[PDB]
């Protein structure tokens, strides 16, 4: 049972780390263009912020699923039951 | 199998390649060389 | 005969070298050929390279000997086109008046092109012809000289020797060692510049050494991969199946049509790199 | 069953991850240009949003396939049944 | 035989995850320029959409091959019969 | 349980390292764009700084989650209790 | 024997996944630049398409070799014969 | 505790190396834009330097805790206290 | 001996996959810039194409060395001969 | 012990290699923008050079720590005494 | 000695594959800027070509060392014989 | 012992390959920007070359240490003595 | 694969071929081209 538990811990580590890396890089890329646009058109900032939040909803869609799955693995490990 | 099949396959492929070359690659080179010769001839005639 | 044995036989060179009983004899097996030390010769590579070089030199000597200085003939027009192309290439890269650079570039380009060209013939033609002529069925014979790392290494080492010779000739051993140990980073005071000589050497010697290695390996990898893929496709014909052979013909045709471009491009790259390397040995770039 | 389940955990982790990573990076790249376009011509936003959603579907297709297969590997197991 | 199936699971995970990551990043890169062109030249959007679909046809080919091979491995494992 | 511990160390190392890498790259991108905007329009710096902080929170959310999970694994290892 | 087959499965997955990832990213870059050129010069699209196809011929050269080798490994097997 | 210490060495290596790579990439990206801004107009260099330091404070936040816990693993190992 | 063959398979897989990935990304970059150049100056297209082929001659060297060595490793084996 | 020293070798390799990779890429990114700025205004070059050095220090701050830790591991291995 | 040879195969594969990937990406980056320079100022082409060929000697210096040492490992394995 | 030298081979491969990849990418970026600067202003080439070498030294700094350590490991293995 | 003295034979043949080309191929062709260009220039300066 040690192998299963160790590999599920590694799985949780991968699941959270890859999502964190992707989210950080993607949000840096998005925020740079948001700052450039805000500097270009100060009067359109209220709309640009809403559009940035709309895009941010799509950016974190799969990352939150991964984080939830990692939490479910670490607190309610289903692999211990041989499934 | 093995010998007498590989030779036939290679010969067929090489013949197809040679036909492709003789129909598409050679005429442009020949034309370019002849154009160079004709331009040299025109220059010499002008001289 | 198995496909693996077919490939293994196609991967071996005709070797002449020191047998245990004397410095004379040809190897009959791969193990016997590898048993010979550094003092061995690949007969097939040297023979093909010398033959193609002699043919090229003879053809170019025929046109040069009877240069008309008027309306050119069919052959000498082609020779003039090649010479004009090489001269234009040299003029745009090298600004000195060294007479060695242009004939060297022409020889390198045409020789390497001719060595690469023989890869387009079917793989089993020349080895089987040699086996039948010599009467030995298990005869090692590889035609393409540029798929042997020895040939590319010899070309690159000779180019490197020319680089070193011309650098020494135009700068003295003085300027040569100065450019190798002092030039990229310099200091007004002795104590700092002494700490800088190891960095300068570590930065310059590596780049100097990497030139012949890259020159040899860039050509060797491309030619070796091309010939190996040509050999592998021939095995598809050996299966005797209708479906596999039909695909093999298309694959071989596509590979040859793609390979002619590689054949031209590798020779052009080798010529241009040789010209660039020789030109940077007469000047200062750091 | 130890090895197969332990490696299935890693497989689920590697299916949800790299998918979260690609989705986050791709959506950052897409949203940056969407904000740049909305800040250059502020009146083309309604069309740009629809085009962005059209591109986002193609962006997320394979990631959703991977997430579905990972869920199938988590709450079912085609590998355990193969002994 | 546990090793063969366990490594087949990881092979499928890699086949799908790498393809998903690649397609997500590539489609982000493509859609960014598509949105930029649409915002700068709004009258040319119907042609740009067709060209983007043509490019997306080339973009997603090898990923489709990979996902087909992964499904073939999951449901018709050929490696089990080779031992 | 000698294998489970140590694999938890590898897990926390991945959790923190991937988050640090992603955070550093994302903040490099965001700060570069912010510096460009400030250098072109020095009067807009006060608003751009606030917008940069707003983006930074979303950038660092998941990385902070990962760091918390890694600390929890380091000091209150839950996989040990699962035998 | 089992190890050889298990490792060849992972080898096939590596070949196809890496080829797919590289092809997707490269075609994303090429298609983005092609769309930029098409939006810039709408009358030059027919020639730019031919140039893009010429480039795509070079882009997939090694990937197709890898895919062919992977299929050869997954259907036939040169390593099992070596024992 | 041979395996525990052997894996702790790898954990420390990952913690330091990934953070070093991330900080190097991020600081290259930030410094490039800082130099570009300094070159665009040198009269604003003192403010740009302070802003760059502010951004660098955020960029290096997670890496310093990563190296801190890496040193905490090298000296006074916490995982060998767990058998 | 089985370990040697199994690891040779993975060596071939890496040697071809990494080269394919690099070649695809590099050719994507080169072809994209070539398309931009062709779009800017239509009269310079043939010279740009010749220069692109010249650069492609340098781009594809080490990948071809790796491909040749991998094909050598598949149908011949210098490692098996060392027992 | 064999395994701990073998893993310490891999740890040193990672510590130096990741730092070298990050340093090379980040320094290339910094040097490119430094050359562009020097080309823009040749008269301000010394200021650009000193500002490049003060950010090169930040770039290499963590890489030098990594290489120091690796050299400490190589000659004064602290993990072999923890057994 | 089996493990030594097997790991030497992987070492050679890494040594060549990483160098191939790096050189392909670097030469794509260099060639793209060379083509852009040749398109913007067509009169500078020969100088740009010679400068690119000079930089190509720095680009692959370490890669050539890696390929040479990998070829040394394949046929003149030094690790075998060290017990 | 075989394991120590087998892991030392992998360590050397990592040390050289990561440095090669980093140097290739960094020099590609630096040379591309240097070529762009030379194309924009041919009169500035003599000083741009000097600055390019100044930054190339910083590029190769850490990778030279890496390759030196790799050679020291290959010919003067310090880990075998540790037993 | 197998490093031999072919590395030396190839360099010897290379140097021999380059020395042949430097003296017996390039000068006559270059001289003929230059003489033809001079003839063309003189014919264009006849005015
Ligand atoms: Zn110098």
């Amino acid at each position: 049972m040690e192998t299963v538990v160790g590999l599920t811990a590694i799985a949780v580590a991968l699941l959270i780390g890859l999502g964190a890396l992707g989210t950080a890089i993607g949000f840096g890329l998005l925020g740079g263009k948001f700052l450039e646009g805000a500097a270009r058109q100060p009067e359109m900032v209220p709309m640009l912020q809403v559009k940035m939040f709309i895009v941010a909803g799509l950016l974190d869609a799969v990352t939150m699923i991964g984080v939830g799955i990692a939490l479910f693995f670490t607190f309610a490990n289903p692999f211990v039951g041989q499934i | 199998m093995n010998i007498n099949a590989t030779l036939i396959g290679q010969s067929v492929a090489f013949f197809i390649f040679v036909l492709f070359c003789m129909k598409f690659v050679w005429p442009p080179v020949i034309a370019a060389l002849q154009e160079r010769q004709k331009k040299i001839a025109d220059g010499l005639d002008a001289a | 005969e198995t496909a693996s044995g077919y490939i293994q036989h196609h991967l071996q060179n005709l070797t002449f070298g020191r047998l245990p009983n004397g410095d004379w004899g040809f190897a009959h097996t791969a193990e016997q050929a590898k048993e010979m030390g550094f003092w061995a010769f690949h007969v097939d590579t040297l023979g093909w390279s010398v033959l193609l070089g002699v043919v090229f030199l003879f053809i170019f000597r025929l046109a040069a000997k009877k240069a008309t200085s008027g309306q050119p003939g069919g052959l000498q027009n082609f020779v003039e086109v090649m010479v004009e192309f090489v001269d234009t290439s040299v003029k745009d890269t090298f600004h000195g008046r060294n007479p060695l650079i242009a004939p060297l570039a022409l020889t390198v380009f045409v020789w390497i092109f001719l060595l690469n060209l023989i890869d387009l013939v079917p793989v089993d033609y020349l080895p089987m012809l040699a086996a039948k002529i010599t009467g030995d069925e298990h005869l090692f014979f590889r035609a393409v000289a540029t798929t042997d790392p020895n040939a590319t290494l010899g070309l690159s080492i000779s180019v490197f020797a020319l680089i070193v010779f011309y650098s020494i000739k135009v700068k003295g051993i003085g300027g040569f060692l100065g450019e190798l140990t002092l030039h990229p980073f310099s200091s007004k005071n002795i104590v700092v510049q002494i700490l800088l000589i190891p960095v300068n050497f570590l930065l310059e010697f590596v780049t100097l050494i990497a030139k012949p290695v890259s020159l040899a390996l860039r050509l060797f990898g491309n030619m070796y991969a091309g010939e190996l893929i040509f050999i592998l496709i021939a095995v598809m014909f050996g299966s005797g199946m209708f479906l596999l052979s039909a695909l093999g013909v298309a694959l071989n045709w596509a590979w040859a049509v793609f390979h002619i471009l590689i054949i031209t491009l590798q020779a052009f790259i080798f010529m241009m790199l040789t010209i660039v390397y020789l030109s940077m040995a007469h000047e200062d770039n750091h």
